[PDB]
């Protein structure tokens, strides 16, 4: 009998886009909350720009 | 006796956001949220309707309202919504189960809402957006793009 | 009390996963409980029963840990007993039969940790057993007991019979001869399935007897129980027993609400998981004890579903199983229960997510072969489990980019458009394009199935076109379209529409003008056309103030707004909600002849759930309502120690009546039309000699069943009435049996 | 083996390579009945896995150089006896690899595991760790590869999370930029990845912490070089080409290198460009390409045009020397159509 693995897939496809997006938010200056999950965005970085 | 352990209800508890345009102090604005029954929809794709907002969120209850989030300048969609439930059961079902799925494959977040007032649905950017929007430095092609500081 | 709190806490921790076995931490909980029993024994005594009554996937975890506590103290161990005794009390005393099931279960495993003498529950579970020799009592009562003494029989039956064989004979032969007379009417209506292959959907009392009569043949021998008080065995031979006093189960009384009656789901067996463990074959009592514990670690997690699916996924056991399918199999058992999940259906597919991300390995390959199963398996299936079914799955779908092997469900292609298999095709895609739009939808699926997709959610109106001359009232709609584009009032509204001529206080024309105007002119978005009507509610109150005014506005705006269910479902609500129309309305235009041709399709029936659901939610607002007053009143009362509160609290008791008469009407109406459409379709099958089986036949009768089944709480206040007038003996069989079985439900 | 002499380990690893490719040639498929020498050499053959992941050297030799005008140069030694020993190593781990790639990862995973708890965590540990997991690039299936990549790269984002201090956050930064950098067929799968890679070099390159903005810059050249067909090309999702989006912000990209690593930088961007196919196309971007050393160029011909002598300020001949080694790297990286850009200044 055959595995479909169609949603094992997808699933490891949304796994690598996760860790696409984590690494987007990567730094090397200071701590960024993750209260926020999805909407987790570098707060710190734009308050020093807008200074 | 009841068990502490059995009682936990991690979904459901105050995040760490505060209005600050809120008229009252902290306590004032905790206690709105602990008997509210608004939720704070985010990270919706800007082409995201309010039809699919109401397919995705009846499914924890009926829904009472949905506004849906606007730019305060060009008054279009700028990703967020608020949805008012007609009891504090269905929002609670909201976020313990809503919170964190997909919607037009975006893992949305779900917030407790203080209530909603006229003028909250607008963003609070300077560009008229959402302030992530224009304070985020990466690409998004569901939100428009780079983030309105950034613009390329 | 932070004393009581760390106790609270030690005595919670232990059976959790950590590094030193479980036989050390038992142990050491057991040595500082007996520390510091002389202060805190009621806290203790008090907290274990806690534990026994909450927590029955740790069953064999505690009593060993009481037995450790009853070896160092014989006076804890017999107080432990007398307080599980009155708890139990309590609980059967309270209907909370549950818990009640929990508690015989935990003192037939203290019968193995030597704290109780076998011949004491020998003697419990007699008493258990004659309660089937009552007369005139409900047979749910029997069936309970029945269920309390054989559920726990995989935990102590081999202690019983090794120690009190004659006795344990004599109760398994009066426990056969009432499982021999009891009545099987409650089967049909909860089966989700009624195909006898692959897996027959069996009787729960019948599917535990045939269990037990398995585990009896294997000379009482179970090889997944977990039994940590074995490595006690040199301790717990030294411990003295205690005697259960003689329980008299309570007399039943008129107000007793006993469990309803189940069917056990099944769907999987060994060769779906030909490569893994040995799964336990459903007459196995290893099947029941891994589904019992699997339910009981939902429903103590079902809020956090990331520690439920952790709790799941770390499910022990004595030997391995197949863990995955039993998981996936307990999920789809608990959605697919009949009458109703045991929680909210969204917590399912949820938690089903959670899962697949937990164990991406393995899960989504057992959830894929799962969901083709249920899909193979589609022609006998309930309907209400059919459209759980395909809004799990749409859901589900939405989460995983709307991925899925189309092709292998080709034959749905070559079937007639209204058998399950391309009706569930349809409502699966119409369902998806619900959560996004009709060309992404169009996309995803292959080109050969592009005529199951859905139709493009576009408003028809009546007067766009240039050919729409001649009909009438065209005029006046272009007036009234000019008049909504300027923002008229209401009194404009009224002033145009004065010129609409009557045919012959309702008038068809206005109505059908102005509603078509309005809808069409709102048609942009839900928001828009909640607005309009808000806007003119005075118009719409005024028009459609009959109930032919009524239904003619339903008529007006299905025929706007046919392609796009939802913008109905929505509309429909929001008119309900502001009184344009009533639920009695609603319920005659569900079974008009205008939608007949989609009397099958889901979003009717989602419609008529609302509108009861909305009647339900009112009275029972209104009720609360009612007794908030009254406490508020006698409150004032005692404190004093009113004319006018007098007066409002009578103004509010009328106020309950006419909303109790409002929803029995509706319930009333509901299976009048029911019963009217069913009886019209037996005669003429009767007179044309066609096979009454048919799968309209199939939706109507499964979507009555399903009416009984959501409100058979407040159907049940309603059963002089549905017998003496609706549900009589002079009513054809198939139409009855429902009722009938809807009866046996609870008695 | 375990000596920490390199003349020893060499003797033992050339034996080590030895037996390795002999086992290979056996039968180079992974774990049909196992060949007799590699189930004789089986029970030792995870051993020899430890030792190659646990000693891997050092991939590359970076030295800096006086040139002969005193130009500080950072060059990268082609052939030498730590690079073949490195070399050799990395066969012997592919061989090793081919034979079995479960025990491998199995490795690999559990000293990541030790790095990540503390037990193991220092920085030379992770750079070794992360030397091995990038020699192996290429011997294992693109589906393995995927997973593991996507699990090694999860947990090394954990670990930068949890590690405190600027030092070790640049360390491991690097360390999974190195990683990344290694595995170009894993970037060309996957374009949102490509995509945040490349924005997050640039960020880096705005950085101003020690080793941060050459280690970036190597990156940033070694992606375009191996996935250089990817920038030009329009991606799902995208409007314009990435290479378009690179060169309108290249002013603000660069404003904070070096003026070495601009050399790098506009030698990434000239390979990006090498590998637009259409003519017209590719002249346009030549053109869009040199325009900020073009600016220079042209008001310096001007300047020396009204006077000569504005050619003995010595800032002009640094600004000179700088535009003609810009141009340099550009004509190396795109190659004969280029000849524009010549034909402009020749
Ligand atoms: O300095 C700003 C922002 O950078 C900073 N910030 C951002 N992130 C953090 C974290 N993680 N910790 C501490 N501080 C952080 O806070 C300042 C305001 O940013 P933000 O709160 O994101 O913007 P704000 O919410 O004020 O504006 P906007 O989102 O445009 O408001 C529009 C509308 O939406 C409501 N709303 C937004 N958010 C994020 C909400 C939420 O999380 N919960 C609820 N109930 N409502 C939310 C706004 O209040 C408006 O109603």
């Amino acid at each position: 009998k055959k595995i479909n693995n169609i949603w094992g897939a997808v699933l490891q496809e949304q796994n690598q886009d996760a860790v696409a997006t984590e690494l987007g938010i990567l730094g090397m200056e200071g701590t960024i909350d993750r209260s926020r999950q999805s909407e987790t965005y570098n707060y710190l970085l734009a308050k020093k720009l807008r200074k | 006796g009841l068990l502490k352990a059995l009682r936990s209800d991690s979904y459901v508890e105050l995040s760490q956001y505060r209005d600050q345009h809120f008229r009252g102090d902290n306590e004032e604005q905790e206690k709105l949220l602990k008997k509210s029954c608004t939720l704070y929809v985010g990270n919706l794709s800007f082409y995201t309707t309010e039809e699919q907002i109401y397919e995705l969120f009846s499914k924890s209850g009926d829904i009472k309202k949905i506004i849906m989030g606007l730019d305060k300048m060009k008054k279009t969609a700028c990703g967020f919504c608020f949805v008012e439930y007609y009891s504090r059961a269905d929002a609670e079902n909201a976020m313990r189960y809503i919170n964190g799925t997909r919607l037009d494959d975006r893992i949305i977040r779900t917030d407790w809402d203080a209530g909603f007032k006229e003028g909250r649905q607008y963003g609070r950017g300077r560009s008229g957006g959402q302030v992530r929007d224009e304070y985020r430095q990466d690409y998004d092609a569901g939100r428009g793009g780079y983030g309105k500081l950034a613009q390329n | 009390n932070e004393t009581e709190d760390h106790l609270e806490s030690l005595i919670c921790k232990v059976g959790e996963k950590s590094a030193c076995s479980l036989e050390s931490n038992l142990e050491g909980l057991a040595g500082v409980l007996e520390a510091d029993l002389p202060n805190y024994k009621s806290k203790i005594l008090r907290l274990l029963c806690t534990v026994a009554r909450l927590l029955p996937e740790k069953l064999t975890i505690y009593t060993t840990l009481v037995g450790l506590l009853n070896a160092r103290n014989y006076n804890f161990g017999g107080e432990f007993v007398e307080a599980m005794i009155r708890q139990l009390k309590e609980s059967l005393k309270a209907n909370n039969y549950n818990e009640a099931v929990y508690l015989v279960r935990f003192l037939s495993d203290l019968v193995n940790c030597h704290v109780i003498a076998a011949p004491s529950m020998v003697a419990m579970f007699e008493n258990f057993v004659s309660v089937t020799q009552e007369e005139d009592v409900p047979q749910v009562r029997r069936d309970w007991y029945v269920y309390a003494f054989l559920s726990s029989l995989p935990w102590v039956g081999k202690e019983l019979y090794e120690k009190k064989d004659a006795e344990m004979d004599r109760i398994f032969a009066n426990t056969e001869s009432y499982l021999k007379r009891r009545q099987k009417t409650h089967v049909p209506m909860l089966q989700v399935w009624t195909a006898d292959k692959p897996h027959p959907q069996e009787e729960y009392l019948d599917c535990l007897w045939a269990q037990i009569q398995k585990l009896k043949k294997d000379r009482w021998q179970e090889r997944h129980i977990l039994r940590p008080y074995l490595a006690f065995d040199s301790i717990l031979c030294e411990a003295l027993q205690h005697n259960l006093p003689p329980f008299t189960p309570p007399p039943h009384t008129e107000d007793s609400v006993y469990p309803m009656p189940r069917v056990i789901f099944r769907m999987f067996d060994y060769t779906d998981d030909p490569e893994g463990p040995v799964m336990p074959g459903s007459h196995s009592v290893e099947r029941f004890v891994i589904e019992e514990n699997l339910h009981c670690i939902i429903k103590s997690h079902w809020k956090e579903r990331k520690t439920c699916a952790a709790q799941l996924v770390s499910y022990p056991g004595k030997n391995k199983i197949p863990l995955n399918y039993h998981i996936v199999e307990v999920i789809f058992a608990e959605l697919f229960q009949l009458p109703a999940p045991p929680h909210i259906d969204v917590m399912y597919t949820t938690l089903l997510i959670e899962l697949c991300k937990l164990q991406p390995g393995s899960l989504p390959q057992v959830l894929a072969q799962a969901t083709e199963m249920l899909y193979m398996r589609l022609d006998t299936m309930n309907t209400t489990c059919v459209d759980r079914f395909i809004n799990w799955f749409s859901h589900h779908l939405s989460n995983f980019q709307f991925r899925w092997s189309w092709e292998d469900w080709s034959d749905c292609l070559s079937q007639d458009p209204e058998s399950p298999k391309p009706k569930f095709v349809r409502e699966v895609l119409e369902k998806c394009m619900r959560l996004s739009y009709h060309q992404r939808i169009l996309d995803i699926v292959p080109p050969t199935f592009s005529a199951l997709c859905p139709a493009n959610p576009t408003c028809i109106y009546k007067y766009g076109d240039e050919s729409s001359n001649s009909l009438p009232g065209h005029s006046v709609a272009l007036c009234l379209a000019v008049a909504f584009k300027s923002k008229a009032t209401n009194d404009e509204i009224f002033s145009i529409l004065k010129d609409v001529p009557n045919p012959n206080s309702f008038n068809p024309l206005k109505i059908e003008v102005f509603v078509q105007t309005l809808l069409h002119l709102a048609a942009k978005s839900f928001s828009h056309s909640f607005s309009a009507l808000a806007k003119f509610h005075e118009v719409f109150k005024t028009l459609a103030e009959s109930d032919e005014g009524k239904l003619h506005v339903l008529r007006v705006m299905f025929e706007v707004w046919r392609n796009h269910p939802q913008m109905i479902a929505v509309l429909v609500d929001k008119m309900i909600r502001t009184q344009i129309v009533d639920c009695a309305a609603v319920a005659n235009w569900i079974f008009s002849s205008e939608l007949s041709r989609d009397f099958t399709r889901l979003f009717v029936w989602e419609i008529l759930h609302s509108t009861i659901r909305k009647m339900n939610k009112h009275v029972l607002k209104i009720q609360k309502e009612l007794e908030e007053a009254k406490e508020k009143l006698a409150r004032q009362h005692k404190r004093r120690s009113d004319g006018v509160l007098e007066e409002q609290i009578e103004r509010l008791q009328e106020k309950v009546e006419s909303a109790q008469s409002e929803q029995k009407n509706l319930f009333l109406v509901i299976f009048q039309r029911f019963i009217m459409i069913l009886t019209e379709h037996l005669v003429r099958c009767e007179t044309d000699g066609t096979s009454v089986l048919t799968p309209w036949y199939k939706n109507c009768i499964e979507r009555l069943q399903q009416i009984f089944l959501q409100h058979h709480q407040i159907i049940q206040q309603y059963m002089v009435t549905l017998e003496n007038l609706l549900f009589t003996a002079e009513l054809d069989p198939h139409i009855l049996a429902v009722f009938q079985q809807f009866c046996a439900l609870q008695a | 083996s375990e000596v920490e002499e390199t003349e020893i380990f060499k003797i033992c690893l050339e034996y080590w390579n030895h037996l390795a490719a002999e086992l290979y040639r056996e039968s180079p498929f992974s774990t049909f009945d196992v060949p007799p020498r590699r189930q004789l050499y089986l029970p030792m053959l995870f051993k020899v896995r430890l030792l190659m992941v646990s000693r891997m050297a050092k991939p590359e030799e970076v030295l800096v150089v006086e040139n002969d005008q005193g130009e500080v140069v950072r060059e990268f030694m082609k052939d030498t006896d730590s690079i073949n020993l490195y070399k050799n190593m990395r066969e012997t781990l592919v061989y090793l690899t081919h034979l079995d790639y479960v025990d491998t990862e199995r490795i690999m995973t559990e000293k990541l595991h030790n790095q990540v708890n503390g037990t193991e965590w220092s920085w030379k540990n992770l750079n070794t760790l992360c030397w091995a997991i990038g020699s192996i690039s290429g011997a294992m299936h693109e589906e393995d590869e995927k997973r593991f990549l996507v699990t090694v790269i999860k947990d090394l984002l954990g670990l930068c999370e949890q590690k405190r201090g600027k030092d070790n956050k640049a360390i491991i930064a690097s360390n999974i930029m190195y990683i990344v950098g290694q595995y170009p067929r894993f970037l060309r799968a996957h374009w949102k990845f490509l995509k945040t890679v490349v924005n997050k070099l640039f960020e880096f390159m705005h950085e101003t912490h020690d080793g941060v903005q050459d280690m970036a810059c190597d990156t940033f050249i070694k992606i375009a070089q191996k996935c250089r067909r990817h920038f030009v090309q329009v991606q799902v999702g995208e409007v314009m080409p990435f290479i378009d989006e690179i060169l309108n912000n290249i002013n603000t990209i660069i404003c904070d290198l070096q003026p070495q690593q601009v050399h790098t930088f506009y030698e990434a961007v000239g390979y990006m460009i090498g590998a637009q196919t259409d003519q017209t196309v590719q002249e346009h971007l030549i053109e869009k390409y040199m325009l900020l050393p073009n600016q220079v160029w042209d008001s310096i011909i001007q300047q020396a045009t009204k006077n000569v002598d504005i050619l003995k300020d010595p800032e002009t001949v640094k600004q000179l020397g700088s535009i003609l080694k810009t141009n340099v790297r550009a004509c190396k990286a795109v190659g004969h159509p280029f000849v524009i850009q010549l034909g402009r200044i020749y």
